[PDB]
RNA sequence: UUUUUUUACUUAUUCAAUGAAGCGGGGCUGGACUUGCGUCCAACUUCUGGAGUUAAGG
């Protein structure tokens, strides 16, 4: 399926598209809440991989921290 | 070939009619002369 | 596309059923 | 004839004479942040240099062609549930007459919908048309999609609408939807349908496809722009 | 195609103001220069410790 690909993709994170995401998304999410919820995954297959599912009873909560 | 899932619905349909829990199929026609 | 004629330049939250 | 009593007054709004009149002040209003955030999202995503995998998705298919392709699509959109039922519900009578399946039923031909589903399609080469829906977010689960139609040799089309392939395979939202094979009376109507993608949309969109995208700047900006253009051509 | 210099753009980022009220580009009117009609620049309230709001009108 397609998540094979993202994983491939998502692999590459020093390349233009992936980069330009990254930018626009971090923009985003700065100008969003320091806690807040997401309602679907931005990156599906790697949320996938570590265990969330498509049904009633999984959240997504995107958060920034100092680094 | 046919699908087994489809087949095992079937047989459950099946089931369900002959003990009588699911009434069986009625034509629009019949629908409509109930209704 | 037309859009609500809005005379101030303050959006209030709408009110909704209780 | 007229009351000679009423007589008009005019009221003069100029500077610090009159209270101004109740204007449209639509344009100032202090929206909220979700509002306002939407709004400068699309300004940064048009402001920024998108490059070609991403700018690919802003050339989709005409109305026209669009509609052409839904006519055929709409034919065979899925079973909704209750049709389901209602099939399983008469074949169950068949089998307790003891009739068979193969008899009772016939191959059904739907429009094949579901990510994962149709890129195993494309990449067996079972899909005859892959349409590729717009507004895919995150957009990186379609991005690649194109290509892969490209080297499999699969013909395919951006489309508006995941809502609106949502509405064919009785869902909200559907990223993509594929053709793989239809009756036998719409094998014609399904040729010419994806000549004429062929030649509306990729003969058009193989020169700006790889173009990058982006690069447009404001209203005041781009005023600004011509006005400076203007006075350079002047001097 | 890359390494340095400065030199434009605004979208990152920073500062300020407001009840986010009149920003920008045209149109109308007048005045100037110009070229023989493009710019820029102005529309509106100054003797008075009053009042100015619920639109008159076509």
């Amino acid at each position: 399926g397609a998540l094979k690909y993202l994983e491939e993709l998502s692999k590459k994170k020093q390349s233009d598209v992936v980069r330009f995401l990254l930018r626009v998304r971090c923009w985003e999410y700065r100008q969003l809440n320091v806690i807040h919820r997401a309602s679907r995954p931005s990156r599906p297959d790697k949320a996938r991989r570590l265990g969330y599912k498509a049904k009633q009873g999984y959240v997504i909560y995107r958060v920034r921290v100092r680094r | 070939i046919p699908s087994k899932n489809e087949a095992k619905q079937i047989m459950k349909l099946v089931r369900a009619i002959r003990e009588g829990r699911i009434l069986p199929y009625k034509p629009p026609e019949e629908r409509e002369r109930e209704e | 596309k037309k859009t609500k004629v809005r005379k101030s330049t303050t959006f209030h939250r709408p009110k909704t059923l209780v | 004839p007229k009351n000679p009593l009423l007589e008009k007054r005019p009221r003069n709004f100029g500077i610090g004479q009159d209270i101004q009149p109740k204007r449209n002040l639509s344009r100032m209003v202090k929206w909220p942040e979700y509002i306002r955030l939407q709004r400068q999202k699309k300004i940064l995503r048009m402001r920024l240099k998108v490059p070609p995998a991403i700018a690919q998705f802003q050339y989709t298919l005409d109305k026209n062609l669009a509609a052409q392709a839904f006519k055929l699509l709409n034919k065979y959109r899925p079973e909704t549930k209750q049709e389901k039922k209602e099939r399983l519900l008469r074949e169950a009578t068949a089998i307790k007459e003891g009739k068979k399946k193969e008899d009772v039923s016939k191959k059904p031909y739907t429009v094949k919908y579901g990510l994962n589903h149709v890129v195993g399609l494309i990449e067996n080469k079972k899909a005859s048309l892959v349409l590729i829906a717009n507004d895919v977010d995150p957009i990186e689960l379609v991005v690649f999609l194109p290509a892969l139609c490209r080297k499999m040799g699969i013909p395919y089309a951006i489309i508006k609408g995941k809502a609106r392939l949502g509405t064919l395979v009785h869902k909200k939202t559907a990223a993509v939807v594929a053709i793989t094979e239809v009756r036998s009376e719409d094998k014609n109507e399904l040729a010419k349908l994806i000549s004429a993608v062929k030649e509306g949309y990729l003969e058009k969109v193989e020169d700006t496809r790889k173009r990058w995208g982006g690069g447009i700047m404001g209203f005041k900006a781009q005023k600004r722009e011509e006005k400076r253009k203007k006075s350079l051509e002047t001097a």
